[PDB]
């Protein structure tokens, strides 16, 4: 009937306020798979967000090196930076300073109170610091991109030039941490099984998981706007322009499903059109020989199934023959 | 038709009389879903009471295993056929070939 | 003989064509083999067993 | 929907007396018409019986003393 | 109300009675049984879910215990029919309550060929691949990178 | 810039043949190529407006498991061939056509008494072989527009509509599309790179229009998306 169904969600679990589980039920026989796949491929790759992009250390030019004052290696600091969730305003790219030393482990709250940005988890530890004279600092630079950015595309950036700023660290621009779509069986009141979608997701806390779902839906709608029916129903306008009679009158007499003998003796009387037979009475039909009970009743009953009457009065004839 | 055959699928199709075989070669005279009328060649024709051959294709009927066995025509009008040729493939047969 | 027959057609000689998933819409690694095999339906229908 | 009852085997000595007291409780509840003490999930009597056995508020001795006190109070009300 | 009208409504199979059938099997397990029963696990308890097709869907991780390959094996289903019997089937013969073989303490629920082949392919590390020698901070990062 | 990017647009409706067609969409930023391709392919293969045959009414034969003196093929193959054809209706959704023919020869779909709204996409599709001379075939063909596919036996709602013996049911497997392949390649832009241009080739029955089918699929996808575009704790 060219009328699909719409889901009615019943389970939206928001455990931990950053790890959500949503359901959708019911769907079509295959809509769940394509919906989950599209949502996953969007949230993973095509989801504009913000994350760390560049690191600046004092003099450690090589990842194969260490610096006293920390009980780890530079790779651990890079891994911790890879999870520094922080959101920025309309600015396209902004730097942040971490010029701080001390004794206790350094956390995310140690960044300067840059009012233009805001960190999601200030209590997130950046690096467990050595408890004696640990004089070491760094600087970060965050941007806003499309999705996950490996170091390979930034190796070309490293190949371009080398100022002090040229370091290497990946950028998880997508604010979602993990996504998993699944399909299950749904029981319509008469239909036995349909696709029921279950979407588990977990984000960095920059935005709400359901907010991320709504944003992915809006971006997909913006992408599909160029082809959605041009309107709601593509034709909220109806009209009518039809001729008075029907084109059956122009059709040949052989379109009446009559016996071959009846059709032959009808064509022999120069009656080869239904419009030339409707505008006359049967008083002349019996005048032609071999027009008995079979042919006459057949002709008058075929038109009975067509509604038209044997013997009419129309002046518009023949248009256009 | 089985794509990867063994060649035997022809012989096994004509040896078992499940399909309609041409007893005498001739020319096709009348094709129908049930009756097949074949005009006999005057050389292979019998001397007396000469005539034609009429095969009655076994239509939908219950076999010994409740399986519908039926034969469909596989020749066109006037199609010349020789002796021993196939005329109507029965169940699981196609163009004179065992097609399970 | 099978290799040369596949070489006759546009099909690859290795006899293993890549496939794309219907649901995820991505490519399967380890290009699987695909062909046209003759199959039979046995007389053990479920409608006579339930 | 009960999937794991290992903690019930940890609670009672074995599964025989466990299922016996569960059957007695389910008979006193479902075909007994009494009231439970655990929040249900719109389910049958078996799984809530297993749940209240898993908690610990119902066992062999508790069922015994409950039915005994009920018989005593019924005989008292009968006078 | 009456038995005759109930039987008529059931045999007519209206769309409303489906919820009754769904609720009556929500916590009412049944017993799956293989035709040759040699050890204890020949009969097991399972919570049924309604599906289509006249075929009985079975969990793949239990057929090895049933010794029932999928070449056309036929199996039976029984109902406890009694509150005591239902409780017993849920308690003792439950599928989750039977994972150690009655012969040996080894798990009878050992994974079959498909899952172990998939996991072996998943963990068989090569020497050169996309993301050779990179660094990650969590398994969720790995799942994102893979998908 | 990096956010609020562009949208695709139809730039070609080139039909390589009457049935086989190929459309191209562009531009796509990145990753949207395979996503949109798989999505549109799944939506097209899932369900589209189809107008195949549902039931027939042959005056000569009673049940589909019989014969008819004069025709070569069996009634079952007649039903299969009638399933194979495709028609296009514009005004109404359901319509009863009439197939009437006589004389020896290959009777095709062109011999039916077509109407103004109903149109045959391909008349070369042979239907039967009237082998005998005095054999007159005359039947009714019901065609109703549907969504997806429905089997033959499960389509019953009562037991009175099947009481007429002439009413022979066939599975209305109405599907305008038959195969939908897609791919991505480099796109064109004044100053940028890694823009993706998508191309969808479609081998269809020829009834529906390629742009119309793509637009209907996009509409269905947009509706299913708007079903939760602003989802909340709704009941
Ligand atoms: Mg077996």
């Amino acid at each position: 009937v060219t009328e699909f169904l719409k889901p009615r969600l019943v389970d939206i679990e928001q455990v931990s306020s950053t790890h959500a589980k949503v359901t959708l039920e019911p769907l079509e026989r295959g809509f769940g798979h394509t919906l989950g796949n599209a949502l996953r491929r969007i949230l993973l790759s095509s989801m504009p967000g913000c994350a760390v992009t560049e690191v600046e250390i004092d003099g450690v030019l090589h990842e194969y090196s260490t610096k006293e004052g920390v009980q780890e290696d530079i790779l651990e600091i890079l891994l911790n930076l890879k999870g520094l969730a922080v959101r920025v305003q309309g600015k396209d790219e902004v730097i942040l300073t971490l010029n701080k030393s001390g004794i206790g482990p350094v956390t995310a709250a140690d960044i300067t109170h840059d009012g233009d940005v805001e960190i999601v988890k200030p209590q997130h530890v950046i690096c467990h610091l050595t408890d004696e004279n640990a004089s070491i600092s760094m600087r970060i630079k965050v941007q806003r991109g499309r999705g996950y950015v490996p170091a390979s595309t930034r190796i070309h950036s490293e190949e371009d030039e080398r100022p002090i700023g040229r370091l290497l660290v990946d950028a998880c621009y997508s604010p979602v941490e993990r996504i998993a779509y699944n399909v299950e069986a749904a029981r319509v009141e008469q239909r036995t099984d349909l696709d029921k979608l279950v979407i588990e997701m977990e984000t960095n806390g920059t935005i709400d998981p359901e907010e991320a779902i709504r944003r992915a839906a809006t971006i997909l709608a913006e992408q599909l706007e160029a082809f959605v029916d041009l309107r709601d129903v593509r034709q909220p306008e109806v009209k009518e322009e039809k001729p008075e009679f029907d084109p059956i009158l122009l059709r040949p007499v052989d379109d009446l499903e009559l016996t071959v003998r009846s059709a032959n003796c009808l064509k022999a009387e120069a009656i080869h059109y239904i419009g030339d037979l409707v505008q006359r009475t049967e008083v002349e039909l019996l005048k032609t020989p071999n027009l008995g009970k079979k042919s006459l009743t057949e002709i008058k009953d075929v038109l009975a199934s067509r509604g038209l009457s044997l013997g009419m009065r129309l002046e518009n004839w023949p248009p256009a023959s | 038709k089985p794509l990867v055959g063994t060649g035997m699928e022809r012989a096994v199709a004509v040896d078992s009389g499940v399909t309609a075989v041409a007893k005498r070669g001739g020319v096709v005279q009348y094709v129908d879903a049930s009756r097949i009328v074949i005009k006999v060649n005057e050389d292979e024709m019998y001397p007396g009471e000469a005539g034609i051959d009429i095969y009655n294709l076994t239509k939908y009927t219950r076999s010994n295993q409740n399986t519908c066995i039926n034969q469909m025509p596989c020749v066109s009008l006037g199609e010349p056929v020789e002796r021993g040729d196939v005329l109507a493939d029965g169940p699981s047969t196609d163009l004179g070939e065992l097609a399970l | 003989e099978i290799k040369e027959l596949l070489k006759l057609g546009d099909l690859p000689t290795s006899g293993q064509i890549r496939l794309y998933d219907g649901r995820t819409g991505e490519q399967f690694e380890r290009p699987v083999t695909v062909g046209y095999m003759y199959m039979l339906k046995l007389n053990h229908l479920v409608d006579d067993k339930m | 929907a009960r999937v794991t009852v290992q903690d019930a085997v940890e609670k009672i000595g074995n599964r025989f007396d466990l299922v016996l007291v569960a059957a007695r409780r389910a008979r006193q509840m479902q075909v007994g018409g009494k009231d439970p003490l655990v929040p249900e999930e719109n389910d049958k009597t078996t799984v809530i019986a297993l749940r209240e056995i898993e908690e610990g508020l119902i066992n062999n001795q508790i069922l015994d003393v409950r039915e005994r006190q009920e018989q005593q109070e019924q005989e008292a009300a009968e006078l | 109300t009456t038995i005759k009208a109930a039987k008529k409504m059931v045999e007519r199979e209206e769309a409303v009675v489906w919820d009754i059938l769904d609720e009556v099997i929500r916590e009412h397990p049944v017993l799956l049984n293989r035709a040759p029963t040699l050890h204890r696990l020949g009969i097991q308890a399972f919570e049924p879910v309604l599906i289509e097709g006249k075929a009985i869907q079975l969990h793949p991780l239990v057929c090895a215990a049933y010794n029932a390959d999928f070449d056309g094996d036929q199996m039976a289903v029984h109902v406890p029919l009694t509150l005591e019997a239902q409780l017993e089937a849920r308690a003792l013969m439950m599928s989750t309550n039977n994972i150690l073989s009655p012969a040996n303490g080894e798990p009878i629920i050992v994974p079959s060929q498909d899952v172990v082949l998939g996991l072996y392919y998943m963990t068989r590390d090569c020497v050169n691949a996309k993301g050779e020698g990179m660094v990650l901070t969590g398994p969720k990062e790995a799942e994102r990178l893979y998908r």
